RNA sequence: GAGUCU
DNA sequence: TCCGCGTCAGACTCGTAATTATAGCATACGTGAGG
DNA sequence: TCACGTATGCTATAATGTGGTCTGACGCGG
């Protein structure tokens, strides 16, 4: 059975007959009365085998007495019925028929190889026109179609001088006559003279095919089928329904059409009937064969009885319900069940409640095995009845098997690996599965009726894999982010919160206790509240420089309840950890601290004890939810009446015609959105510090113990957002569009919504629940694309010996630092020797892990940026080295050799997309954008440091910025960046570049709902290509008459002014242009679409004045749904509609000639004297002002970067950082934590292929894209031994294309495009040697990674040795 | 009879269940008073007033 | 369905994620006990034999 | 060993080569019927193998030593 | 969808420029459809079924 | 151009010479005598008749181009056996063949399990009876209402009506868009599952040991008779071919082997336990 | 619902689906990626062969486990054997070039 | 085709 | 610039089994039993 | 050599070109 690889080729007519064991010459199935295989029918016993095991039809030869005996009477071999799914058959077609997959599957294959259009071939097939096969005198050209009339011409004049024929016969003779060797040479030699792009593309693809056609051992003949193979009967079964009715496959129905028409064709050829009749029959034969192979492809698919079309062969291969995706990359499984899950808060974290009767049916074979060992049952049938009667002895043995025998629990959807976890089963009384509360976060499992799948790991390997890898206690940190997924929620947080928090005096304040146990004594004795401030003696162990723990005793001022919680705390943590009032965010840090200090065991026990005490003290608290607990501010009706009057003011100004519709829309939303903030801040201020209590002193105040407040403050469930809808104001609801409804709901759920408020609320309700049903599948399809590309990638090597890495500056974005350097750089090999500021002693070695210890030292010395070894920079050919990846984020230690990183990376990216599409959608009612970024206020004192900024001073005396991507830094005393902002175009700076500012100063100011166009020169305004009606429109008022001009774009524009660009030209007093200082550009600002202009023609202006105001309408609340397409586009490496232009070679610029507005750049570098020319559109205002030392990859046009242009000009590390930053920004907006290394994994797979420029010393030569890994393995032998060095360029690929580019065709046909993959592999004669995981999952082998890693490499040495 | 999780309310924003609970209690409070008056056997005019 | 005395307060995580804690008294009263009438047919057919 | 297999992983190294050694030793006690080094304490052959790895009695190298001992002793009774 | 005439328009689904191509559909209870529609170049066109 | 198979064949047969009265007789005169040109231009010309007959005989079993093909085959036998000597026309005579060749070939191919001529024409008798019974018994006719109209067996009317029941395909979905079909529910009863497979390995491995257990002459005679150890399942009288060569002593020793084995099953724990099985 | 061993489908030779049919659980490619990601390749191979299609594997393994011996004696899924014949019936030579 | 968990 | 083709998350529960129409009888063709 | 199910054969008024759903989208070639 065992084997090396699988190969695909075209089936020769000869080859088809080898598989066949007889010809099916009749369309009969079975006799209606004596139900048996018919004489040479589709279910023939003489051809495919006997229906019973070792029994002929007539019944002369029965059982193994007659082993290999073929009955002489009926003609049936006495063999297993197994032979009926294995033996195939054939049909000798009287006339050739084209194979649809080598005809319709574009590229046409038969047509691409003949260089003859598909249309032209089909005309020949359906007998519309003759094609010349070999015109004797070259009067008649080869592959020239002749109409029925034009055939009659040549027939009388020439006759035998030409051989033009019609039907599949003609295309087959046409494929027979063509010589691959002679035509291939000619195509090579005649490409020399022309050399264009699409000729050289198509002529080179024709050469590649012709050469691969020769080397594959395929003939072009075989594109047309003379013989048609038959599927074995058991694979297309005619079996009886329980009742007398029968059922059959749709293949039997398609085979019958083919055999009928083939047998009738033979009869009409026997009858020497006119050709008109014969042609109809040959068309019908082509139709039935084409329907059999791929039904719905050539024409409308042939329907059966049901009105639906008959399922063809191709259909059982292709796509989702095809063998690959449903019965091969995934399976139904023995020793499995499921049920409704329910809590087990008593359980330990390594345990789960498994019902009696479930576990009994699950572990049946192990019970029969124990029952024979103890001597209770003689045979299995006896043991079966003992278990079926559920005898008392059986429960005791079941109990024995299950101890120390783990079980796997799974939930849908399986988004990430933690969707399956192993537990020790606990037999329980009921029928419901009991799940441990702490693993509930990994499963996303609530108990409101979830169901979970049960699997038994049978084999010992599987028992050990379950316990060592997939056990719940081993899987604590998330592999996506190095943080614990096992974190208390709900009751547990509320309980520890209630315990730790203090209260004024209370019972027994300022007492003095011997220890944590006397604190539990006073609380249970009923003499102190858990909230009494008390001095207590507590002894904390803190860990020394060596492994030993140092003990320290001290009086601590904490509450009684805090002393009691210390009892749970293991020795090793300071007491400072339980001294604060604990919420969910703090409790997660406790187990993360404990994991890094103590280990795995302590955490698992600590996590449990936290769960136990958290639930129990939550229960003591008796925390509740009443209508009075939803406090409304007394001043709500005040805020609304003020805010109502403000909105009435803009609508009254709109009726006058002062403010426009779009302006009022953005302006009204800002008033209501700040009013919701005002009511909510009033609510939380009159809710949080509302408890005003009398102490034994006089009177003070503390945080309120309002039940709902505690629940949102602790973070147990709900948040301030939800409390708005409950007590404050419901807010702006979202349109189903995404755009925000102009009337928000003033009321809250305590007060109740009225008829209309509800009706408005339902718009947003339905649209959220709609995304939970629909948009989840765009997100889940990303998971799938990501997995198929990264699949094969595994840790192969320990250390690659590469020196390279990506430089990681800290993500300081938008005032507050969003992601420290520490977080981004943690658990990563230091690429280069990265020391302290004073370069006079190395601080960190080159090949060394970054432990939290070393990361803390980075903050001490203030390491700013650190070059870090990345997955992308690995020089491993085979997979990735352990060093380049670094620490397994799930394990907190160096990654093992053999672990599958590709899949882990895909899953981490895919999961939060997919699950967040269901989250704030069921939970979402409202909209909550606040995009009103009017002004940057700097918070620390600093010097203002602008970068990528070119401003110009205005009449007012204000530094106005005339650059799009201006950044604003905040430089401290020593000279390092603390805060960072985006200052936009046309913004007014308070202080210019280098000037000192104080803290809390408006350093920049601008208008958000408008993108002004600001001038760089002073003078008068000229109207150019601003013809009224063609390009712009006009509207006026009364008495005086103020008119505004509105620029139309290509949508609202006529065909008259399409090639007219509208622009506001600057001129002086005389009327001439005004040159922009220090440049030959006459001043001309191009106004885009929807641009409103209030200054009309002939108006005096200074520099810094706003010419036109482009509207900025974007009132969509950006959820996962609006940002995920961006992620998909990035991973798929799409150029945008307007790529920004970048300099290709470093050197001195000179601007050149022009094409009616369109610019040229004949740039001549200093070293490279040969020029590089490139065309530029008219409307692109350029950043560079020519004649300047420009380097590789300098922004010439402002605008979005193609990732292709980044990799092409600024290398791998540049494009990696573009993808990681752009993708990660989208998940950071949603608060999703994905390590950079996971994106880096997929980017590595995107940077798989590479195009070979210079000729090699193999058969790369030129134009052939090959994988990176392959060309380097050649270059290793070339650098040492010599011969022609192969120059290269690394190319970028999208996910969907990189997955299909893999040499494993079984990986490709299992992803998508099954019909195309199989045909291109069949014609090249490709051999898949089963490299990756997909391939071995398919064949049902051991994964060549993980535990099997060891095994697969051991087979690979058997192959090397001899 | 049943002990429900208060934390299954603020997230869900379905406050009607709490208004139902408060009023349902009030309604039973009337039932339990009439039950007590029928067990005590007070007066038809008294049941009429309450 | 049936109306009953409900208390809103946590309890040793037996009302963890909307998991519900019911008294034996509701099960004792057989009040949430449901009737399930079930229809199973026995068909004498005609086989070849 | 009972819940936690971290101590057994700290002794070999690789989570994967641990499962491979533990299974090899599990299979010896399962079929061959080898006697356990750690007290049984009434646990499955899987946990005995983990206990023995945790304590540093069973190892990839030790298992090859002991296989060569039993193998080569029988080879010497032949030769 | 009720039978009668209904006027509709692809906004910027039709074409690259974003020419709002206006259209009409006469929808009977039985019988063939009648479509009238513009093109980018503002020529009127008719299509049946 | 038109790339459809149907409207192309229809274009061809269109430009075909529509024959008159003694034009038919003139060609058919040389057709029966044997002519190349006559057979074709008679048949070529009369394809236009086949189409119309096949057009009405549709939506019943085959599609359409199928009826034309078998219809063209009936027109060819009409031309081979036409008699121009008779004064009667060809369009009259050929209409009998084209209606006939289509009717009789549809009966065979329309059905997946091949239904023969007798049983189909049997059935059509019962079907047309049903339509006339139905107009006067409002509700469809019972199989006894049909059998009692013809005074023929109820078994014979049930037999043939049972063969009318059509065949459902396995790839037909029960779900709708894409849930599960009938293969996804239907079991392969011929391949027994591991529990059933291991039970006859355990039943028959238990018996291979119970053979070595009973006496040497008792397990010889008992095994080789049933065909357990021997090659062929012999009888009490046929055990005499081997070494037994007895009729009384073979029957005493067969049952003596089974009686000692009955108490081996009473003690091991089966007997009445494995009697239900 | 729960199942150890039961009926098998006609062509695929995999377990049935649903409690209506007393069927096993669906191990989808989502669930495959989870054991792939861990490394547990034996757990996966178990579910891809002896619990699913592998006809020799399933009856053999059941016997190993009653004999006590928790041994992996695998093979090749019948669903792949089906894929071979379905691709060969398309007129595409797919053969197993061995070691 | 009507549902259940996401 | 327009037409064609290819993708479009993961498990579960239930539920049922549809329709039509082919004339009529005479010699020929194959297998199986009895004289 | 019949018995039995199965198949082949022929019918002469003339008759001679066929007839279910009407709505996706976003991308990416030729
Ligand atoms: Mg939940
Ligand atoms: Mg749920
Ligand atoms: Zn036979
Ligand atoms: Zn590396």
């Amino acid at each position: 059975e065992e084997f090396d690889a699988i190969k695909i080729a075209l089936a020769s007519p000869d080859m088809i007959r080898s598989w066949s064991f007889g010809e099916v010459k009749k369309p009969e199935t079975i006799n209606y009365r004596t139900f048996k295989p018919e004489r040479d029918g589709l279910f023939c016993a003489r051809i495919f085998g006997p229906v019973k095991d070792y029994e002929c039809l007539c019944g002369k030869y029965k059982r193994l007495k007659h082993r290999g005996v073929i009955c002489e009477k009926c003609g049936v071999e006495v063999t297993q019925t197994k032979v009926r799914r294995e033996r195939m058959g054939h049909i000798e077609l009287a006339s050739p028929t084209a194979h649809i997959w080598f005809l319709k599957s574009l590229p046409s294959r038969i047509g691409l190889l003949l260089d003859m259009p598909l249309r032209d071939i089909e005309r020949v097939l359906y007998f519309e026109s003759y094609v010349v096969i070999e015109g004797g005198m070259t009067n008649l050209e080869r592959q020239q179609i002749l109409t029925e009339e034009q055939y009659l011409d040549a027939l009388e004049e020439f006759g035998d001088e030409f051989d033009a024929k019609m039907g599949a016969e003609a295309i087959q003779a046409l494929l027979k006559s063509m010589d691959l060797e002679q035509e291939c040479e000619q195509l090579r030699e005649e490409l020399n003279e022309t050399n264009s792009e699409t000729k050289r593309k198509k002529l080179t693809k024709r050469i590649k095919l012709l050469e691969a056609f020769v080397q594959s051992g395929n003939k072009p003949e075989w594109m047309i089928l003379t013989v048609l193979p038959v599927l074995p009967p058991d694979l297309r079964p005619l079996v009886p329904l329980d009742g007398g009715r029968f059922a059959t496959s749709d293949l039997n129905d398609l085979y019958r059409r083919v055999i009928n028409r083939n047998n009738r064709l033979k009869r009409l050829l026997d009858l020497a009937a006119p050709d008109i009749i014969v042609r109809n029959e040959k068309r019908m034969l082509q139709e039935a064969v084409d329907a059999l192979l791929d039904n719905g492809r050539r024409g409308r698919a042939i329907t059966g009885s049901n009105k639906r079309p008959l399922k063809s062969l191709a259909d059982m291969i292709k796509g989702k319900q095809g063998r690959f995706r449903q019965n091969l990359l995934g399976k139904r499984v023995d020793y499995s069940g499921r049920s409704v899950i329910t809590v087990g808060p008593y359980l330990r974290l390594h345990q789960c409640g498994l019902p009696k009767k479930m576990a009994l049916e699950l572990f049946k074979p192990f019970i029969y095995g124990k029952l024979e060992l103890r001597g209770l049952a003689t045979t299995i049938k006896a043991a079966k009845k003992m278990v079926e009667r559920e005898e008392a002895v059986v429960w005791d043995i079941l109990d024995e098997v299950i101890r120390e025998h783990p079980v796997l629990l799974n939930r849908a959807p399986t988004l990430h690996r933690l969707g399956i976890q192993a537990f020790e089963p606990v037999l329980i009384e009921g029928k419901a599965i009991q799940l441990h509360p702490l693993v509930c976060a990994a499963y996303n499992a609530d108990f409101d009726g979830d169901q979970m799948a049960v699997h038994v790991p049978l084999t010992l390997e599987a028992q050990l894999e379950a316990r060592a890898l997939m056990m719940s206690t081993n899987n604590i940190l998330s592999p996506a982010n190095g943080e614990p997924i096992i974190v208390p929620s709900q009751d547990v947080v509320l309980g520890l919160y209630y315990m730790t928090r203090d209260c004024v005096n209370a019972k027994g304040e300022g007492m003095v206790l011997t220890g944590p146990k006397e604190a539990e004594r006073l609380y249970r004795s009923g003499l102190a509240s858990l909230h009494a401030r008390v001095k207590v003696r507590i002894t904390e162990y803190e860990k020394d420089a060596n492994g030993e723990l140092v003990a320290k005793t001290s009086l601590k001022d904490t509450t009684v309840g805090r002393a009691i919680l210390w009892m749970i705390v293991p020795k090793g943590l300071p007491y400072s950890i339980v001294n604060q009032a604990l919420g969910k965010k703090a409790i997660s840090k406790m187990l993360n601290t404990c994991y890094r200090i103590l280990g795995l065991k302590p955490t698992v026990i600590f996590a449990d004890q936290i769960m136990y005490t958290g639930f129990a003290y939550a229960a003591r608290s008796g925390a509740s939810v009443g209508i009075d607990d939803m406090v409304i501010p007394e001043k709500k009706h005040e805020i609304i009446s003020e805010a109502e009057a403000e909105v009435a003011e803009i609508q009254e100004q709109f009726q006058s015609g002062l403010v426009t519709a779009g302006e009022r829309y953005n302006k009204v939303i800002d008033i209501w959105a700040a009013a919701n903030d005002r009511v909510s801040k009033a609510m939380m201020d009159n809710l949080q510090t509302e408890t005003v209590i009398n102490r034994d002193g006089q009177e003070e105040k503390q945080v309120s113990f309002n039940s709902i407040y505690m629940m949102a403050d602790s973070g147990a469930r709900g948040s301030a957002a939800q409390i708005r809808q409950l007590a404050g104001m419901r807010g702006l609801m979202a349109k189903p569009d995404g755009s925000i409804i102009e009337t928000p709901i003033t009321a809250n759920f305590r007060e109740g919504l009225n008829v209309l408020q509800y009706f408005i609320s339902t718009h947003g309700a339905r649209k959220g629940l709609a995304d939970t049903a629909l948009k989840t599948a765009n997100s889940g399809y990303l998971t799938r694309r990501l997995v198929d590309v990264a699949q094969d990638l595994v840790v192969t090597e320990d250390d690659c010996g590469t020196h390279e890495g990506i430089m990681m500056t800290p993500v300081i974005e938008g005032g507050d630092v969003k992601e420290p350097l520490r977080d981004r750089v943690l658990g990563r090999v230091t690429a280069e020797d990265v020391l302290k500021p004073g370069t006079a002693d190395i601080l960190v070695p080159r090949n060394t892990l970054l432990h939290e210890q070393w990361c803390d030292l980075l903050e001490e010395n203030s390491v700013d940026a650190v070059k870090v070894r990345s997955v992308v920079s690995c020089d491993t050919d085979f997979g990735v080295c352990a060093h380049c990846y670094g620490r397994d984020l799930a394990r907190g230690h160096i990654i093992n050799k053999g672990e599958a990183i590709g899949v882990i990376a895909a899953q981490s990216i895919g999961e939060p997309g997919t699950q967040l599409t269901m989250r704030t959608f069921h939970i979402g009612g409202a909209a909550s954008r606040a995009a009103a970024e009017s002004s940057i206020q700097v918070k620390n004192k600093g010097s203002i440091k602008l970068s990528n900024v070119k401003s110009v001073v205005n009449s007012s005396g204000k530094l106005v910025i005339t650059s799009r991507n201006t950044e604003l830094k905040l430089i401290d005393e020593f000279g390092r960046t603390k805060e960072s902002y985006k200052v936009p175009y046309g913004a007014v700076l308070a202080k210019g570049d280098g000037e000192q500012v104080a803290g809390g100063e408006t350093v920049a100011n601008w208008d958000p709902h408008t993108m002004p166009v600001i001038t760089e020169v002073s003078g008068f305004v000229r109207f150019t290509d601003m013809i009224d009606g063609q390009t712009i429109t006009r509207q006026t008022d009364e008495l005086t008459g103020l008119s505004s001009l509105v620029v139309l774009d290509s949508a609202e524009r006529t065909a008259g002014g399409k090639d007219l660009r509208p622009a506001l030209k600057i001129v002086d007093a005389q009327g001439n242009d005004v040159l922009i200082p220090g440049t030959d550009m006459p001043a001309q600002y191009f106004l885009p679409g929807k641009a409103i202009v209030q200054l009309e023609d002939g108006v005096q202006i200074s520099s810094g004045d706003t010419l036109a105001r482009i509207p900025q309408e974007s009132g969509g609340t950006k959820d996962i749904t609006g940002g995920l397409p961006r992620v998909a586009d990035l991973f798929e490496a799409r150029r945008p509609k307007e790529p920004a232009i970048l300099a290709e070679i470093s050197g001195i610029v000179s601007f050149g000639k022009e094409t009616k507005g369109k610019r040229r750049l004949v740039i001549t570098p200093v070293d490279g004297s040969d020029p590089y020319e490139e065309m530029i559109p008219k409307w692109r205002q350029l950043n560079v002002f020519e004649g300047e030392r420009v380097e590789r990859g300098d922004v010439i046009s402002d605008g979005p970067e193609a990732p292709h242009d980044i990799l092409r000009l600024r290398g791998v590390h540049a494009v990696t950082r573009y993808i990681v930053n752009e993708v990660q920004d989208v998940y950071r907006l949603q608060g999703v934590k994905i390590n950079d290394k996971h994106i880096e994994v997929i980017v590595r797979q995107m940077l798989r292929k590479a195009t070979i420029v210079n000729a090699g010393s193999s058969d790369f030569l030129e134009g052939e894209q090959v994988e990176y890994s392959r060309v380097k393995i050649a270059n290793r032998e070339l650098e040492a031994n010599g011969k022609v060095g192969a120059t290269y360029s690394r190319d970028l690929l999208g996910i969907t294309k990189a997955s299909l580019a893999t040499e494993s065709f079984i990986s490709a046909a299992s992803f998508q495009e099954t019909t195309r993959v199989l045909t291109e592999a069949a014609v090249a004669g490709k051999r898949d040697e089963l490299r990756g995981l997909k391939e071995n999952v398919i064949v049902g082998r051991l994964i060549p990674a993980g535990t099997g890693y060891a095994y697969h490499q051991d087979r690979m040495r058997r192959r090397a040795a001899g | 009879d049943i002990v429900l999780n208060p934390l299954g309310v603020p997230s869900r924003m379905n406050i009607g269940q709490i208004l139902e609970t408060h009023l349902g209690m009030a309604a039973k409070g009337i039932g339990d008073k009439i039950n007590a008056m029928l067990k005590q056997q007070q007066e038809v005019a008294k049941l009429r007033e309450f | 369905g049936q109306n009953m005395r409900v208390a809103f307060m946590p309890w040793n995580g037996y009302n963890f994620e909307d998991s519900i804690l019911v008294s034996e008294r509701v099960v004792q009263e057989d009040r949430f006990t449901t009737i399930h009438i079930q229809e199973l047919a026995c068909v004498s057919r005609d086989t070849k034999l | 060993a009972r819940v936690t297999v971290q101590d057994a992983v700290e002794k070999i190294g690789n989570r994967f080569d641990l499962v491979l050694v533990a299974a090899r030793r599990a299979r010896q006690m399962q079929v061959g019927g080898k006697d356990p080094l750690v007290p049984e304490e009434n646990d499955k052959t899987t946990v005995i193998a983990l206990r023995e790895i945790e304590e540093g009695l069973i190892n990839n190298q030790i298992l090859d030593v002991r296989e060569r001992q039993e193998q080569q002793e029988q080879e010497a009774a032949e030769l | 969808r009720s039978p009668g005439v209904f006027f509709d328009s692809d906004k910027g689904k039709t074409h690259s420029s974003g020419k709002v191509l206006y259209n009409a559909r006469i929808i009977p209870y039985r019988g063939s459809w009648l479509d009238f529609e513009f093109d980018p170049k503002d020529n009127l066109f008719v299509r049946i079924d | 151009r038109v790339l459809d198979a149907t409207q192309l064949y229809l274009g061809e047969i269109g430009y075909s010479p529509l024959l008159t009265a003694e034009e038919e007789v003139y060609f058919a005169r040389r057709a029966l005598r044997g002519d190349v040109a006559s057979r074709r231009r008679m048949i070529e010309s009369n394809l236009r008749l086949v189409v119309k007959i096949a057009r009405r005989y549709g939506n019943r079993g085959l599609a359409l181009l199928d009826l034309i093909e078998e219809g063209n085959l009936g027109l060819i036998r009409a031309v081979e056996k036409f008699d121009p000597e008779r004064g009667f026309r060809f369009s009259t005579y050929a209409t009998w063949w084209i209606r006939q060749t289509i009717e009789r070939a549809i009966m065979n191919q329309t059905r997946t399990i091949r239904l023969p001529i007798h049983i189909v024409k049997e059935l059509n008798v019962y079907l047309r009876t049903a339509r006339e019974l139905s107009h006067k018994l409002d509700h469809e006719p019972s199989a006894e209402e049909i059998a009692e109209q013809l005074d023929k067996p109820v078994d014979d009317v049930s037999r043939m009506l049972r063969l009318n029941e059509r065949i459902t395909s396995v790839d037909t979905p029960l779900g709708g868009d894409s849930e599960k079909a009938l293969l996804d529910i239907l079991a392969d009863e011929k391949e027994n599952g591991p529990e059933d497979t291991t039970q006859d390995d355990d039943m028959k491995q238990s018996i291979v040991k119970w053979l070595f257990e009973l006496n040497a002459k008792q397990r010889e005679v008992l095994a080789r008779r049933f065909g357990l150890l021997g090659y062929e399942a012999a009888t009490l009288e046929d055990v005499g071919r081997e070494i037994g060569l007895t009729r009384e002593r073979v029957r005493q020793i067969q049952v003596e082997g089974l009686r000692r084995l009955r108490e081996i099953l009473q003690t091991q724990g089966l007997n009445i336990e494995a009697l239900f099985l | 619902h729960a199942r150890s061993t039961g009926s098998y489908s006609l062509v695929t030779q995999q377990p049935l689906g649903g409690k209506a049919q007393f069927g096993g659980q669906r191990f989808g490619e989502m669930e495959v990626w989870a054991l792939e990601a861990y490394g547990a390749a034996y757990t996966l191979q178990e579910m891809l062969t002896v619990k699913s299609d592998d006809v020799n594997g399933r009856t053999k393994m059941y016997k190993n486990i009653v004999d006590g011996n928790h041994q992996m004696e695998p093979g090749m899924p019948e669903s792949f054997n089906v894929l071979l014949k379905e691709i060969r019936s398309l007129g595409i030579n797919i053969e197993l070039e061995d070691e």
